[PDB]
């Protein structure tokens, strides 16, 4: 059956550094563009809308203008990676990860962010 | 997050 499976389900990033979230999906050995469809949401916060080979920005909160991207590349291997640059503290919380293609799944990972002065 | 019934209940966008 088609799932989607996160390699690490919690992420704990220190404040004002970049994070890489991950979800892993199986992929043959041609991605099919067409098909594939990735949401990243927060809350309710629309963070990347992944439709037809190309980010919906339309759609996209404006917590996260400029601030994350959908690393295109890395689908070619499985790979639907969510890239936010200079997290703040309201980047914390629960992220859902929903893959459709062919099959859909959805996976969960939580981030804890790292105050200035906390190490 | 629009678009039909696509993820329908996994999400929380309105």
């Amino acid at each position: 059956a088609f799932t989607v499976t996160v390699p690490k389900d919690l992420y704990v990033v220190e404040y004002g550094s970049n994070m890489t979230i991950e979800c892993k999906f199986p992929v043959e050995k041609q991605l099919d563009l067409a098909a594939l469809i990735v949401y990243w949401e927060m809350e309710d916060k629309n963070i990347i809308q992944f439709v037809h080979g190309e980010e919906d920005l339309k759609t996209q909160h404006s917590s996260y203008r400029q601030r994350a991207r959908l690393l295109k590349d890395q689908l070619s291997l499985g790979n639907a990676a969510l890239q936010i640059t200079d997290v703040k503290l309201q980047d914390a919380g629960v992220y859902r990860c929903m893959i459709s293609y062919g099959g859909a799944d959805y996976k969960r990972i939580t981030v804890k962010v790292n105050a200035p002065y906390a190490a | 997050f629009f678009x039909g019934d696509v993820f329908y209940g996994w999400y929380l966008c309105k």
